[PDB]
């Protein structure tokens, strides 16, 4: 709900919303038009009796019911389909606690043993590190 | 540069050269950035200066 | 304007193909 920036003393009417269009809105549809609304045969273009503006307004005033208050409405659409991931969680990162066997999933790889300080000469663009029969050996810290 | 399943690739590596102007030495060539791009590449062009 | 003329790559052009650390 949001009664304190969108009310005011005296009222407020900068708000609109359209009751009178030609047709249903296909979803996810944008119908931003002053067109006045047909009733009967008429031709007209204007306003008043068979002739209605497309477009109401949703005047606020800090002194409604609860089905009156203006709610800020906010929706959120996902596209969860096979495709490149860009946005997404807050993966969250813990200790390191050398020298002791512990469950780690660095950066998305899970694996179990003991981790402690080592003398590579990782290049930077590297990540990972392995052996001659892949398995993964070395592991760069990605938040050291 | 590729696009192995999108994921644009670009992998630079610079070289002082020696005399000549394409070497034979040998010269790793490392990653730079790599990005989502997933569109139909099928041409390619350069920029002048 | 520009030529095309054809050269020998040689020994030329690897990268690493992934961001794994090997040695020896
Ligand atoms: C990780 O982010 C924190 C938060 O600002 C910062 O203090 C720390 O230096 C960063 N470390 C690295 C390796 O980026
Ligand atoms: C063009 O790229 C899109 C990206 O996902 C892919 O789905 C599509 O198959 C590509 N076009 C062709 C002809 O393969
Ligand atoms: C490829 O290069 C070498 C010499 O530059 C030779 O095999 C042949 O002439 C070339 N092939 C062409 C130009 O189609």
């Amino acid at each position: 709900n949001s009664n304190k920036l969108d009310s005011k003393h005296s009222g407020n009417y900068d708000y609109w919303y359209r009751l009178f269009r030609k047709s249903k809105l296909k979803p996810f549809e944008r119908d931003i038009s002053t067109e006045i609304y047909q009733a009967g045969n008429k031709p007209c273009k204007g306003k008043g009796p068979n002739c209605y503006f497309p477009l109401q307004s949703y005047g606020f005033r800090p002194t409604y019911g609860v089905g009156h208050q203006p709610y800020r409405v906010v929706v959120l659409s996902f596209e969860l389909l096979h495709a490149p991931a860009t946005v997404c969680g807050p993966k969250k990162s813990t200790n390191l606690v050398k020298n002791k066997c512990v469950n780690f999933n660095f950066n998305g790889l899970t694996g179990t043993g003991v981790l402690t300080k080592s003398n590579k000469k990782f290049l930077p663009f590297q990540q990972f590190g392995r052996d001659i029969v892949d398995t993964t050996d070395a592991v760069r810290d990605p938040q050291t | 540069f590729k696009n192995i399943d999108g994921y644009f690739k670009i992998y630079s590596k610079h070289t002082p050269i020696i005399g000549r102007d394409f070497p034979q030495g040998f010269s790793a060539l490392e990653p730079l950035v790599d990005l989502p791009i997933g569109i139909n590449i099928t041409r390619f062009q350069t920029l002048l200066a | 304007t520009t030529t095309q003329s054809y050269t020998n790559s040689f020994t030329r052009g690897v990268y690493y193909p992934d961001k794994v650390f090997r040695s020896s």
